[PDB]
């Protein structure tokens, strides 16, 4: 039938991946040991667009674990649901890509890339035909920005009819992991531009907005946090698993998002976002979703949507509910906020009704939205790029393995022109 | 078999009939096992139903009135919310002619003895007793249920409490009034009671 | 780990084994 | 459905709205927990089924009172973001809250009504809860609904004020402060209901014969004049009257639009038991001096409008003979351009009543709004006492420190002086 | 039930059930001998009692003696004033109904004449020390015309 790869890189990619299992893993109700219970054919009846059967009633999934660092998978397999994985899927590097994009690259990253593509093609062969990828990475790091941003070049020209999203992490507005971010990401838009179809951006910032407000957690864990980005990355592809009145699939919302190929980075918002407080004193219907999910401190990539027009936006709700009352409100928030929308694309929203709602929830959205307000972000790299070169700041940790000074200045033309057509289509 | 298959009643209904079926036809061409439309059972036996006098009645007394089953409990929100639309609707229905007309019986979802007569001192129709095995069996057969306790053979909640049921002779469903349904008419689905094409015959 | 799922499709819930006409 | 919205500004409306929604729990039937064990869409919503949640907005500069009206007794039954807490209280000065501390609360107020607003056509109006001599019931008061005028031009917004009373003012910048509010709360408002505090001293102290209570007294008897007022909104009747037909019968020209208020029977069960509370004598004890509150004789002055709603049962035999014997009374002097001055109002649902609290259940309860010239001292009295201060400057420099000018001061000056020149020139 | 069989005693120290009570309202008086508030607010008691009574054809009213006493000496001293009913000190009952409506030798305490409505729900603190604090004087705003126990 249609089967999805996981494939996990980088530090932060094991780390969201593995909670990501978690939520997929008892949506469908399976024990961390990988057995079936829970007693529905709805839940099971698309059970291979994920998993394996292996003859004892169990689903190894079709998920590859990788890194340049033994490090992070270990922590995966020791902690929650890690009897799960295989132990063949796991694919070692003992040195460790030290935030070095060249070294996740070229030279250290060659010598790996043998291995891990033999996992991939004999988890992707197996099947009848395969439908697309996702992979986690994020874009600060070394082992995933670069080492990830390999494994997307190599296996699209494997299989050039295929597709692949990839959640990725940026850097932030205030706060500033890896001093040498500026490097790591620009060297990956220019290169996940022109290889990978569709990717969510997410910021720790916007992420960090949301537990401290909405949520009302004073102290947020990376597992708290994880929890909410695995949620809506389960939410995006329910329709693939369960049956609803208007359904959709990746390649569905791929053509009904993305006018021209080069701008296809979109933002996640999902709803509802409930503390306990606040749980019992709501009364949830199809209306407030639509406010929530069109709310400023609502969307997980710190973008201020006020500055920019709404592109092309898509709404997967999820449950039981009634269409007119699907359909209608986003023909009202697209006439009363008419200045937040494009002019030039009649009907600009998108929507899909998944017809069952998630685990003791009832109703719920996951909102995904090619917004033109990531001219400020891309602008942000840009600056901080142009900032760190021409003092030529932190140099020679890349040149020296194999990098051209041709390279950078290329990146940066090639994502300035990134930033031209955001500002073009006003 | 009808509304579903696995239930006490149907099950009891069912060993009672072909037990009849096969005894018969020894006897004297007859189909075994026998039709669900040839079956005939008793649904409320001797004792069960008792009014607003707190006196037995039989069942050949519900001849006539379109019959409902309510399945209510003592403490839920939603019950408390729909019960004052019910009995509107039962005292202004029943008035407004020189026929009786419908008519409700109390099934009890309730904890105990002294919340179920509290919650019955306030209802001017029939009710089953709570421990009478007779609610648990029209429990599982009407698939109504608070939380999942008692094992549902691959079916699902039909609803929750608080539930209307207009009811047939056979145990049949005539018809779902959707108050916590996919419809989701609270207060306001009584309305749509066809009371004159579900006669308790 | 899961107690069960107990939400049922439109498809499934309406068209049913109506009585039939002769 | 038809509803209407509810505001309460300040120290003075939170804690009236405490007494409000108390009688409107109990009205319905609803506990405080929040669950019952159509009418009432006009004041609750729905949350699910058998929770119902008020539509009400708290707005408040300083947490020390908003936070104790969430640990109180409405824990479940109110929502945690329907109460808006700020910073720093306004602290009796017009200046704090209308121009510096009030922005940041103004934006998060103003997506809370376009919210609650939105959803259901039908609107009917608003009710202001605040006092005109504190800081935040007049400051940020004011720019809430001078802000409202400009968004919903459309729409009725009814006034509930404080005045201070000729004795007690418990603060020295009170002349200040209202002189301040009424210029911009003339032409903003439609309609607003003037009371005083020592006027239901003595009422307190006459017929409901306590010799001294406190505010949880004074809130507990404005709470019952208020679901007088508005119960026709609510619950049916054989003639009902809601807002927005008050200020076409009582309103004739658009400066004329602040009146007094009275309520008969004010009756204890020292009393309830012993007499009748008849149609022929609740209306005279409704036009007596004692009964009206806002501390001014009305002999003083010319009455100009009035409106009665009788709740309880009176069968309209009683109605008719009473009103006839009001124009015979040659103490009550009406204006004689107006010959018609009574828009009656029969409901039938009884009074209601607080449990444990000071009203007697009565079988009938009259709650009167008039529109009098008795009003024209009031403003001139309020005049008087802001020429003394003004006259050297006392307690300017806090208002001009904290970024208002003086010389807008002066402007209200005109316009509080056009408004007891209006009133004269009404009345004569 | 709020009072087993044998919690309740007249005047002439002679049992009485909980059904004897009904038609008519009944109130509880939490109390003690030392106190001058007490040895002040029981005559006015008192004669509030017998013109109640008096004024009509029924019993309107009816009072439950609750003893703070130090011991039993006090409390057949102190219940010799009364013409109505009382606990008896050494029942358990009294520390129950102490601790449950809250009057302490800690919101309220004594004197503390309290209504008592069907089921447990008093209806009425009757201000006779309290934020009112009307001496001798809330006692008339008592509503027995209300509550009538049933």
């Amino acid at each position: 039938m249609r089967e999805i790869v996981h494939v996990q890189g980088g530090q932060c990619g094991n780390q969201i991946g593995a909670k990501f299992w978690e939520v997929i893993s008892d949506e469908h109700g399976i024990d961390p040991t990988g057995t079936y219970c829970g007693d529905s054919d709805l839940q099971l009846e698309r059970i291979n667009v994920f998993y394996n059967e292996a003859t004892g009633g169990r689903f190894v999934p079709r998920a590859i674990l990788m890194d340049l660092e033994p490090g992070t998978m270990d922590s995966v397999r020791a902690g929650p649901f890690g009897q799960l994985f295989r132990p063949d899927n796991f694919v070692f590097g003992q040195t460790g890509a030290g935030n070095n994009w060249a070294k996740g690259h070229y030279t250290e990253g060659a010598e790996l890339i043998d291995s891990v593509l033999d996992v991939v093609r004999k988890e992707a062969e197996g099947c009848d035909c395969l439908q697309g990828f996702q992979i986690t990475h994020s874009l600060g790091g070394g082992t995933g920005s670069g080492m990830g941003t390999l494994l997307i070049s190599k296996v699209r020209e494997e299989y050039p009819d295929r597709i692949m999203e990839t959640f990725s992490v940026f850097p932030s507005p205030k706060v500033s992991d890896t001093v040498v971010e500026p490097y790591n990401a620009t060297l990956s838009v220019h290169q996940l531009v022109e290889n990978a179809d569709e990717v969510q951006v997410i910021d720790n910032e916007a992420l960090y907005d949301i537990c401290f407000r909405t949520l009302k957690l004073t102290t947020p864990t990376y597992g708290d946090l994880n929890h909410l980005v695995s949620a809506a990355m389960s939410g995006v592809t329910c329709c693939l698993r369960f049956p609803g009145q208007l359904n959709s699939d990746l390649r569905k919302l791929a053509v009904n998002l993305i006018p021209f190929p080069r701008l296809h980075f979109f933002l996640i918002g999902f709803a509802p976002l409930t503390s306990r407080g606040s749980q019992q004193y709501r009364a949830l219907s199809v209306p407030e979703l639509t406010q929530q999910m069109f709310d400023a401190k609502n969307m997980m990539c710190a973008s201020d949507p006020r500055h920019g027009r709404y592109l092309t936006a898509s709404a997967m709700f999820r449950g039981r509910m009634s269409t007119k009352e699907v359909d209608e409100q986003m023909l009202n928030v697209q006439n009363k906020n008419s200045s937040y929308f494009v002019e030039w694309i009649p009907n600009n929203m998108k929507s899909s009704v998944c017809d069952i709602p998630p685990k003791g929830l009832k109703m719920s959205v996951t909102f995904v939205g090619n917004s033109t307000a990531i001219q400020e972000m891309f602008k942000r790299v840009s600056d901080q790029f142009t900032a760190m070169f021409r003092r030529k700041a932190f140099l020679h940790w890349y040149t020296g393995e194999g990098m051209d000074e041709m390279e950078f200045t290329e990146a940066e033309s090639n994502m300035n022109d990134l930033v031209s057509e955001y500002q073009q289509y006003q | 078999s009808q509304p579903v298959f696995a239930s006490p009643l149907n099950v009891e209904k069912r060993r009672l009939n072909e037990e009849r079926a096969l005894m018969q036809a020894q006897k004297a061409n007859i189909q075994l096992p026998p039709n669900y439309g040839d079956m005939d059972l008793i649904l409320f036996p001797e004792g069960s139903l008792k009014n607003s006098n707190n006196t037995v009645i039989p069942q050949s007394h519900l001849k006539g009135k379109s019959v409902a089953l309510y399945f209510a409990d003592g403490a839920d929100p939603k019950c408390a919310s729909l019960l004052p639309f019910l009995l509107n609707y039962y005292r202004t229905m029943n008035e407004g002619g020189a026929n009786q007309k419908i008519e409700i019986i109390f099934v009890s979802l309730d904890r105990d003895r002294e919340a179920f007569e509290s919650h019955r001192a306030h209802m001017p129709w029939l009710s089953i007793d709570l421990e009478n095995p007779l609610t648990e069996i029209l429990k599982r057969h009407f698939r109504v249920m608070k939380e999942y306790e008692v094992p549902t053979y691959g079916y699902g909640s039909r609803t929750g409490v608080p539930s209307v049921i207009v009811i047939g002779s056979d145990g049949r469903e005539a018809q779902f009034l959707p108050i916590c349904s996919g419809l989701e008419e609270g207060d306001r689905a009584l309305l749509r009671w066809d009371w004159r094409n579900t006669k308790f015959a | 780990p899961t107690l069960p799922f107990n939400a049922q499709s439109c498809y499934r819930s309406e068209y049913v084994a109506k009585p039939l006409p002769p | 459905m038809r509803e209407v919205i509810s505001i309460h500004v300040g120290q003075a409306g939170i804690q009236i709205g405490n007494a409000c929604w108390e009688l409107f729990c109990l009205e319905h039937g609803i506990q405080p927990d929040g669950q019952m064990p159509d009418a009432f869409n006009t004041f609750f919503s729905e949350t699910g089924a058998g929770k119902h949640v008020p539509r009400c907005v708290f707005l408040d500069l300083e947490p020390t009172v908003v936070d104790e009206v969430r640990t109180g007794t409405y824990r479940h039954l109110f929502h945690p973001e329907q109460l808006i807490s700020g910073k720093e209280d306004a602290a009796n000065n017009f200046a704090r809250g209308h121009y510096t501390i009030g922005k940041e609360i103004v934006d998060l107020s103003l997506d809370r009504i376009r919210k609650l607003a939105d959803n259901c056509t039908g609107l009917q109006g608003f009710l202001m809860f605040n006092a005109v001599g504190g800081g935040t019931g007049s400051g940020l008061g004011c720019l809430l609904l001078e802000r409202l005028s400009v968004d919903y031009g459309k729409k009725s917004k009814l006034n509930f004020c404080s005045w201070p009373s000729p004795q007690v003012s418990t603060a020295v910048v009170e002349p200040y402060n209202s002189v301040l509010s009424t210029h911009s709360l003339l032409e903003h408002t439609d309609v607003a209901v003037m009371l005083d505090n020592e006027a239901i001293y003595d009422i307190c102290r006459r017929n409901l014969d306590i010799e001294r209570p406190t505010y949880t007294n004074l809130n507990r008897l404005i709470a019952q004049v208020i679901s007088s007022l508005t119960a026709s909104l609510r619950f049916d009747g054989a003639l009902n009257v809601d807002v927005t037909e008050f200020q076409t019968n009582l309103v004739p020209y658009p400066r004329i639009h602040f009146m007094l208020s009275s309520y008969a029977p004010i009756i204890s069960a020292e009393k309830a038991y012993h007499e009748q509370l008849s149609v022929a004598e609740i209306t005279n004890s409704a036009f007596e001096p004692a009964s009206m509150m806002a501390k001014c004789d009305p002999r003083h002055g010319k009455y100009m409008a009035c409106c009665l709603m009788y709740r309880g049962d009176v069968v309209p035999k009683d109605v008719n003979a009473a009103v006839a014997t009001i124009k015979t009374k040659r103490t009550i002097q009406f204006v004689d351009w107006c010959p018609t001055g009574f828009k009656c109002g029969i409901n039938y649902q009884p009074p209601t009543v607080v449990p444990g609290g000071d009203l007697a259940k009565v079988m009938r309860a009259v709650c009167m709004i008039s529109n009098s010239t008795a009003i024209a001292e009031v403003f001139s009295r309020m005049d008087h006492k802001f020429d003394l201060m003004y006259a050297k400057r006392a307690f300017v420099h806090w208002y001009v420190g904290e970024g208002m000018e003086e010389g807008e001061f002066s402007e209200a000056r005109e316009d509080l002086a056009a408004l007891e020149k209006d009133y004269e020139e009404v009345g004569i």
